[PDB]
RNA sequence: GAAAGUUAUAAAUGAAGCGGUCUGGAAAGGCCCGCCAAAGACGGUAACAGCCCGGUAGUUGAAAUGGCUUUCCCUCCAGAGUGGAUCCUGAGUACGGCGGAACACGUGAAAUUCCGUCGGAAUCCGGGAGGACCAUCUCCCAAGGCUAAAUACUCCCUAGUGACCGAUAGUGAACCAGUACCGUGAGGGAAAGGUGAAAAGCACCCCGGAAGGGGAGUGAAACAGUUCCUGAAACCGUGUGCCU
RNA sequence: GCGGAAAAAGCGGAGCCGUAGCGAAAGCGAGUCUGAAUAGGGCGCAUAAGUAACAGGUCGUAGACCCGAAACCAGGUGAUC
RNA sequence: GGUUCGUGGUAGGAGAGCGUUCUAAGGGCGGUGAAGUCAGACCGGAAGGACUGGUGGAGCGCUUAGAAGUGAGAAUGCC
């Protein structure tokens, strides 16, 4: 579960409430299941957003 | 005082420096900095394994409450048989250095100390063809020693260290590498004129 | 290790030249409606530390 | 090194707690008996007081430290005498000798004491008294 | 790829007392004479050995394999000056908002660095930093990559060292120990060293089914007899001087 | 750190403490701060001794004189009861 | 060297010491018997130390300094 052209993925941090209590949290990434050829041929693969903005396959 | 060759004949005197085999010794100083120099020969590497370094020794033996017998913690606890030690050894450096003025000041004392006793003998040459310990053990007979000496040369003199090599009394060193316990170990000081001078020249 | 300074009391006492340490007032933020002008004089002023206060805490400040 | 006598009264016996009552310091080992004090690893920290607010958080906090704080060396009069009459007195020249062997953001010169040898001083500050005092002698104070 | 050198992995050679005498089971010990020493390290040998043995200092040695260092081979290779027309100098990047984190620095006045998300430059007349921020000045040129040494650690190997332990210590483990044993399992986890210099380890006789004894013999010693140096205390007995 | 025997010296003065304090600070300096003040008062000076090393005592950080919970958390092992 | 006043003691402060293992250096003891062990009617103000004899069968004191795993009757302590 990775941007196949970044390599965008889930990340831990902390939440923080008012008072300052943390405790862990992930940020996943903006990815979307689209069609494109990195490989000459098409494939459904993880893509974030960001990728896609600009120019890309689909 | 006077200065005598290998053979043993006088072959007139010598004037030591009053600075450095002149002044009044200082005994409490010379004991303080042989004190430190053994202390600093010591490797100091001793150990023993704490109750927590002793293999095992994670549960607890039997529950708190109920058995009847005293609580125990772990099969490691000190007062266990094979359990960890609590204090004891530890890997440490026993070396101090006194001031570089108080070092100083001992080993002329100390120097002072052996021309009073009349214990240093000034050597002209001190050299061998040769590394003969025959030789050197007749050398000593003709200077009179007869007791554990400590031999301080200048000229590389190869063979003066290997000729003194196998005597158990006798150690020779340079005169770069005069030290007072080195002094203060052996009874006699023999040392050639031209060591004189680089003991002088430091000092 | 180092000892470390006490750095609340760093930020409060300062060591004078016979070695005492010289602090400031308690009571001087606020409520000055129920102190006095001769009580405001004074507690404007510094203070030394006592020697009762100053052997408790002179570890803390050493350095 | 069979006749080793240490300074007298340079070393002593270290006491030995926790070893018979004979020694003063049996049982208890000197902790008297019970509570915070007597326990291994026990006692207070340094400045606790038992919960009553600690002396250093009664009283408020004062000040600033100034990023650009300047702190001179000082050289009293007193030791501008060890110089020969008429010599020129720099900051090189008072390190050398050894009389401020650190030279901190300068060299000020104070008034403590008096002089007597006519000098020509030059540093990066003097006291009033200073300056006068110099000149009194005879001699002409510069400003690096 | 060679060649030469050198180191490692076996080894070789190697001085000087069967010296006299005393005690002893035995001499390396005592006393009295010698001797070698570039060798008086260590160990062994019937008690404590430089000269008895293995050795030690010093001096030699490698068919084979591996390492290292050189040299040769082989392979590879453009680098100064002068202008500034124009062109190039890392983009979803830098940066910003929001949410986190790393920065000694807890959002703070919070620079600097990173992550998610969204927005999103300039691009040499350019860009970044100097702890909010602006201006000036100064120093730098991000968004591509590589890079030895000085540093960390030791399952190992070689040679050594210790005001480290000496069998309840030191490793859990000096001994067929991660064994025995416990646990369904993960896992937990012991105890246990010493005959003598040498087996010379008790032929033979006697009591006894044997065990075990008593002689005899060995040995310096057997009250050193195959778990056998020493052999404390508790505890168990026999005998008896005084008492009951 | 270099040098060296897991030496001893020698070299190494960077740094540290002391030789001046007062003030939040700019600063001034045998004074300084406060203050309009040449006032009074605070802290200093007039009443120089420190520093390096070792040893004793005590404290701090470390398990910190020794033994002892019930518990908490992390990774595993168990439904042959 | 006298004089005067003192010398009960828990927590606790202060001082002087005894003994144990190891190191250094001096100087010794030991197969004509070391250490250990057993016994005793000996010596010192205490911690303690000798001597003699038995056992034991090979190592050990002493002096001065140094360093500590340095002293046990209690922990429902561990073996
Ligand atoms: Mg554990
Ligand atoms: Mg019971
Ligand atoms: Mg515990
Ligand atoms: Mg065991
Ligand atoms: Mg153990
Ligand atoms: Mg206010
Ligand atoms: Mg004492
Ligand atoms: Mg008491
Ligand atoms: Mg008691
Ligand atoms: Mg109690
Ligand atoms: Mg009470
Ligand atoms: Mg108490
Ligand atoms: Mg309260
Ligand atoms: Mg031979
Ligand atoms: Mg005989
Ligand atoms: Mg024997
Ligand atoms: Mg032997
Ligand atoms: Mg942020
Ligand atoms: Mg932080
Ligand atoms: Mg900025
Ligand atoms: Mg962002
Ligand atoms: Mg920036
Ligand atoms: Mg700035
Ligand atoms: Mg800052
Ligand atoms: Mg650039
Ligand atoms: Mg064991
Ligand atoms: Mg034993
Ligand atoms: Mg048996
Ligand atoms: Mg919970
Ligand atoms: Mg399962
Ligand atoms: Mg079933
Ligand atoms: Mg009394
Ligand atoms: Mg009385
Ligand atoms: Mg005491
Ligand atoms: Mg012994
Ligand atoms: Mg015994
Ligand atoms: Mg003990
Ligand atoms: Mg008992």
């Amino acid at each position: 579960k990775e941007c196949v052209i970044t390599g965008r993925k889930s990340r831990s941090g902390n939440k923080r409430s008012h008072a300052m209590n943390s405790s862990k949290r992930t940020w996943k990434a903006n990815l979307q299941k689209v069609r494109i050829l990195v490989n000459g041929k098409p494939k459904k693969v993880w893509v974030s957003a960001r990728a896609l903005k600009s120019g890309k396959v689909e | 005082l006077s200065l005598l060759k290998q053979d043993g004949t006088n072959a007139g005197e010598i004037t030591l420096n009053d600075t450095v085999f002149g002044i009044e010794p200082n005994e409490k100083v010379v004991v303080d900095v042989i004190l430190s120099q053994r202390a600093s020969l010591r490797q100091g590497t001793h150990k023993v394994k704490n109750r927590s370094e002793v293999r095992g020794g994670g549960r607890k033996p039997w529950r708190q409450k109920g058995t009847g017998r005293a609580r125990q913690g772990s099969i490691r606890s000190p007062q266990w048989r094979g359990g960890g030690v609590v204090f004891g050894p530890t890997p440490r450096s026993y070396a101090y250095k006194l001031p570089k003025k108080v070092r100083r000041l001992a080993i002329k004392s100390i120097l002072s100390s052996k021309v009073n006793e009349e214990k240093l003998v000034v050597l002209e040459g001190l050299t061998f063809d040769a590394p003969k310990t025959k030789e050197f053990a007749a050398f000593l007979k003709n200077i009179s020693v007869d007791t554990k000496a400590l031999i301080v040369v200048a000229g590389e003199s190869e063979n003066v260290e290997l000729s003194a090599r196998n005597l158990q009394g006798i150690t020779v060193i340079p005169a770069e590498s005069i030290s007072v316990l080195e002094v203060a170990k052996h009874d006699k000081l023999i040392i050639t004129k031209a060591a004189v001078e680089k003991v002088e020249e430091v000092l | 290790p180092k000892m470390k300074t006490h750095r609340g009391s760093a930020k409060r006492f300062k060591r004078t030249g016979s070695g005492k340490l010289k602090r400031r007032h308690g009571f001087t933020s606020h409520m000055f409606a129920n102190k006095s002008q001769k009580q405001k004089r004074k507690l404007r002023k510094s203070a030394m530390v006592s020697a009762g206060d100053f052997k408790r805490i002179r570890q803390m400040v050493a350095k | 090194l069979h006749e080793l006598k240490p300074s007298e009264g340079s070393r002593k016996e270290r006491n030995r707690v926790g070893r018979g009552t004979g020694s003063g310091n049996g049982k208890t080992s000197g902790r008297g008996h019970k509570g915070q004090k007597a326990r291994s690893g026990g006692g207070v920290r340094l400045g606790f007081e038992g919960g009553q607010l600690p002396l250093f958080r009664r009283i408020p906090k004062r000040g600033f430290t100034n990023i650009n704080r300047k702190e001179f060396a000082i050289v009293n009069l007193d030791v501008l005498n060890r110089f020969e009459d008429g010599t020129e007195v720099t900051p090189e020249l008072l390190v050398e000798t050894g009389i401020i062997r650190n030279e901190k953001s300068g060299i000020k010169i104070l008034s403590n004491g008096n002089i007597e040898k006519k000098l020509t001083v030059k540093a990066n500050k003097f006291s009033a008294a200073a300056k006068e005092a110099i000149e009194a002698a005879g001699g002409k104070t510069e400003v690096i």
